[PDB]
RNA sequence: UCCUAAAAGGUAACGGAGGCGCCCAAAGGUCCCCUCAGGCGGGACGGAAAUCCGCCGGAGAGCGCAAGGGUAGAAGGGGGC
RNA sequence: GCGACACACGUGCUACAAUGCCCACUACAAAGCGAUGCCACCCGGCAACGGGGAGCUAAUCGCAAAAAGGUGGGCCCAGUUCGGAUUGGGGUCUGCAACCCGACCCCAUGAAGCCGGAAUCGCUAGUAAUCGCGGAUCAGCCAUGCCGCGGUGAAUACGU
């Protein structure tokens, strides 16, 4: 595996600081960080240009790797909606990939953010997970102004293996995530 | 992972404005950003960039106090 | 506005009835018909009658409104809208 | 969003380009372009990112813009609403507050006439 | 342009003087 | 639109969509009328109604004197009927040779 | 198809209720893989309900279409040939 | 209070832009007004203005700059360097007093509006169009009005 700046402050600042705080018996028994799926939910693609493949190939430029799609469980009425129709995105990123990720997130993405202020503080799952949304894509750096034909932004589910959102948040704001409170 | 089908990732090189560099992987090898979290006004303190007024209002008049009494 | 040359604008008369009552104790109702009159620090929290040509509508001052005029607090149309 | 969270107009001259930032006007455009010493007649596609960090530091942190700057306006209203004052009951309820007509024109403030 | 405040042509207009016209 | 106008005298808004309803006798003419104004007011004699349309055809005046107030308001319809039904087919009076 | 029908089958009335005169070239054969509806919590536009994550959830979903029977230890969802 | 505002009508001002907008420099008027009045000139200030201070019962001195125009430079067809409404904040002056309800200066905001339906107004030569200046009332000013003054300077009239 690759060595990087954000898992290794994890091995060696945030592991210790968790034991500390909570005074955890097993190594295991720290929270860890399990997986980050990041889902644009799109939907705007159903008919018009359904051909989503700039926002795939955005997500593929962001995160490294070839987002999957996401089609309708039912149709809707309202929602102009016929099953099994493309309506989203989902890449599921782990291990290296979900350091590199959340490093390039939190050393540019959530600073470039037009009127940052931190993130929701109440956002958490209750299980122990944190989610968040963006306006945009162009907050990431892979992501120029010229390239990009519209605004859209998506949902950034992060999976701990916490058990209270305690620890989560510990783990979390250890690891460099701003709060607002 | 499926051959062909994603972007490489490199090592690459994240500049920002205010000097801070990074040393991370992407696709592109070098990235230069407006900003970054070393120099953003919510991470550095409290760096209030121009406004660390004080409200001022409303008592912050004082001009002034030679009304008689 | 008026000029940082000239004073702070009180109808003197009005500012009797303030420092009277910040000596022995605020407060009690004060009707005035002075609207030309500028807030002024020393009457927060006292209680005001300001008249708008028929009612003596009472005022409370408070910490934000000290820069303004009484009349401002006190208005002068009835308007409930049309239809 | 260079500066100073919005992006300015390429291919235009700074000192107009800058304009389009929501508390610049033609006032403070000759102002940053002296205190950084670049020349106002440069067009935006044309300038060393040395002088875009530069004026960057120089703009942001010399005036509130942008949502900083809705903030207080919004503010400096909510305050004028809340303590009951004669300008406050123009903005609730929507009409002129610095002493104009409202017999007739007055259409800014109300919008398009609405027929009876 | 007359009725522009912040101009030469509409300070001639109102008749009065600053920055954008001295005297 | 249509305009009212009560000189030295005061009238409901009743009263006024009856002046509203009684000038839609001129409709029947399928013609354009441009900002009907209509004064009245109180004589010694009677109530007086005047009336200054314009049509794309020219313009109408007319003047109604009664005793009762809805009577004017009629004779001032009936001269306008008048006015208004010449200037629609004077033109067509010359047609030859 | 269900009830009437009196716990095998069958059982009438101008008795109570509904459907059929099609469809599918995959909605067929086989091999391999997958498990719902719903409730709670979290999440840009995004809402009761679009898509995402977590926890609870034996079947109340699904099975072209009426009803009944059956059914996830598949008959349901996906792919290969 | 006459300054209201779900609406409606008349008269106007400013615009919708390149025969144009902005900046700098530089030319050419007439008629009026002016003794708690007009203010030269100096200085403080981005400025409105403030503090000094000479002249002028005024063909003497002052308002005073005339503007379009001329020269040079920028803008390049965009709701824009068009338009300057509306609103936030900071000042100046008059006045006993600018809340309702004054004008002006400065920073910021930068709307409607892409030449206008039915209909309709003005003007026959220094006229229309366009450009500026003065005065009455007046402490100040809501004057884009009114009454006067000149600068540039057309088109068209077959005919009833
Ligand atoms: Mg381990
Ligand atoms: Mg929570
Ligand atoms: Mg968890
Ligand atoms: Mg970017
Ligand atoms: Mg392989
Ligand atoms: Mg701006
Ligand atoms: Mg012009
Ligand atoms: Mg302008
Ligand atoms: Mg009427
Ligand atoms: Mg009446
Ligand atoms: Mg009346
Ligand atoms: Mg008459
Ligand atoms: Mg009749
Ligand atoms: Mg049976
Ligand atoms: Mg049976
Ligand atoms: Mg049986
Ligand atoms: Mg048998
Ligand atoms: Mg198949
Ligand atoms: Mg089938
Ligand atoms: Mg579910
Ligand atoms: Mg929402
Ligand atoms: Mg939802
Ligand atoms: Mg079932
Ligand atoms: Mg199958
Ligand atoms: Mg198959
Ligand atoms: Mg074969
Ligand atoms: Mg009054
Ligand atoms: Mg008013
Ligand atoms: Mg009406
Ligand atoms: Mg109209
Ligand atoms: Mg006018
Ligand atoms: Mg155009
Ligand atoms: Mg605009
Ligand atoms: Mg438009
Ligand atoms: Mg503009
Ligand atoms: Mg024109
Ligand atoms: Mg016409
Ligand atoms: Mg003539
Ligand atoms: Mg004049
Ligand atoms: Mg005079
Ligand atoms: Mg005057
Ligand atoms: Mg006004
Ligand atoms: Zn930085």
């Amino acid at each position: 595996p690759l060595d990087l700046a954000l898992k290794r402050k994890y091995y060696e600042e945030v592991r210790p600081e968790l034991i500390r705080r909570f005074g955890y018996q097993n190594v295991w028994e720290v929270p860890r960080l399990e997986k980050v799926v990041i889902n644009q939910g799109l939907g705007e693609a159903k008919e018009d240009a359904r051909i989503l493949e700039k926002a795939a190939q955005e997500l593929a430029l962001i995160t490294g790797q070839k987002p999957a799609v996401t089609r309708a469980k039912k149709s809707i009425s309202n929602f102009k909606l016929r099953k099994g129709m493309p309506i989203g995105l989902r890449v599921t990123l782990r291990r290296d990939r979900m350091w590199i990720f959340l490093e390039k997130l939190l050393n540019v993405a959530l600073p470039r953010i037009r009127d940052f202020r931190g993130l929701n503080p109440n956002s958490f799952d209750g299980r122990g997970n944190y989610n968040l949304g963006l306006r945009e894509q162009l907050i990431f750096p892979e992501i120029t102004y010229d390239m990009v034909d519209a605004l859209r932004g998506m949902d950034i589910a992060v999976v701990t293996t916490a058990e209270t959102d305690e620890e989560a948040r510990a783990l979390l704001e250890l690891l460099g995530f701003p709060f607002r409170k | 992972m499926k051959e062909g089908i994603h972007p490489k990732l490199v090592p690459a090189r994240i500049i920002c404005g205010c000097g801070n560099v990074i040393e991370t992987y992407s696709t592109k090898p070098e990235i230069y950003v407006e900003v970054c979290s070393k120099c953003h006004p919510f991470y550095t303190g409290q760096q209030r960039f121009v406004d660390t007024e004080g409200r001022v209002e409303r008592f912050q008049r004082r001009y002034g106090d030679s009304y008689r009494k | 506005p008026r000029s940082l040359k000239k004073g702070v604008f009180v109808d003197d008369h009005l500012l009797e009835k303030v420092l009277e009552l910040n000596a022995k104790g605020e407060k009690r109702l004060i009707k005035t018909w002075s609207r030309r009159s500028t807030i002024v620090p020393e009457m927060v929290g006292h209680t005001i009658a300001v008249y708008n040509g028929k009612q003596h509508v009472p005022v409370y001052i408070t910490e934000n409104m000290v820069g303004h005029k009484l009349g401002e607090f006190a208005p002068t149309r009835t308007y409930r809208g049309h239809g | 969003a260079r500066i100073a969270g919005v992006e300015i107009p390429r291919n235009k001259r700074v000192d107009v380009a800058l304009t389009y930032i929501y508390g610049i006007g033609k006032a403070r455009a000759k102002e940053a372009l002296e205190k950084t010493g670049i020349n106002p007649a440069t067009r935006v596609k044309d300038l060393t990112e040395a002088e875009v960090v530069r004026l960057r530091e120089y703009v942001e942190n010399t005036w509130k813009l942008e949502g900083e700057l809705r903030a207080e306006v919004a503010a400096n209203i909510k305050r004028l609403m809340d303590i009951g004052c004669y300008r406050g009951l123009r903005h609730r309820r929507g009409l002129p507050v610095r002493g104009q007509r409202t017999r007739t024109n007055a259409r800014t403030r109300k919008g398009p006439r609405k027929t009876v | 342009g007359k009725g522009d405040r912040r101009t030469r042509r509409g300070k001639i207009w109102r008749g009065t003087y600053g920055k954008y016209r001295p005297r | 639109t249509m305009n009212i106008t009560s000189k030295q005298m005061e009238i409901t808004p009743a009263i006024r969509q009856h002046v509203a309803d009684r000038l839609a006798k001129l409709e029947k003419w399928q013609t354009h009328l441009i900002n009907p104004h209509i004064i009245l007011s109180k004589e010694p004699q009677g109530f007086v109604a005047d009336a200054t349309i314009n049509t794309p055809n020219g313009v109408l005046v007319a003047s109604g004197k009664h005793e009762d107030m809805y009577t004017a308001i009629n004779e001032l319809i009936n001269k306008l009927e008048r006015q208004l039904n010449k200037l629609q087919h004077k033109g067509e009076a010359r047609r030859a040779a």
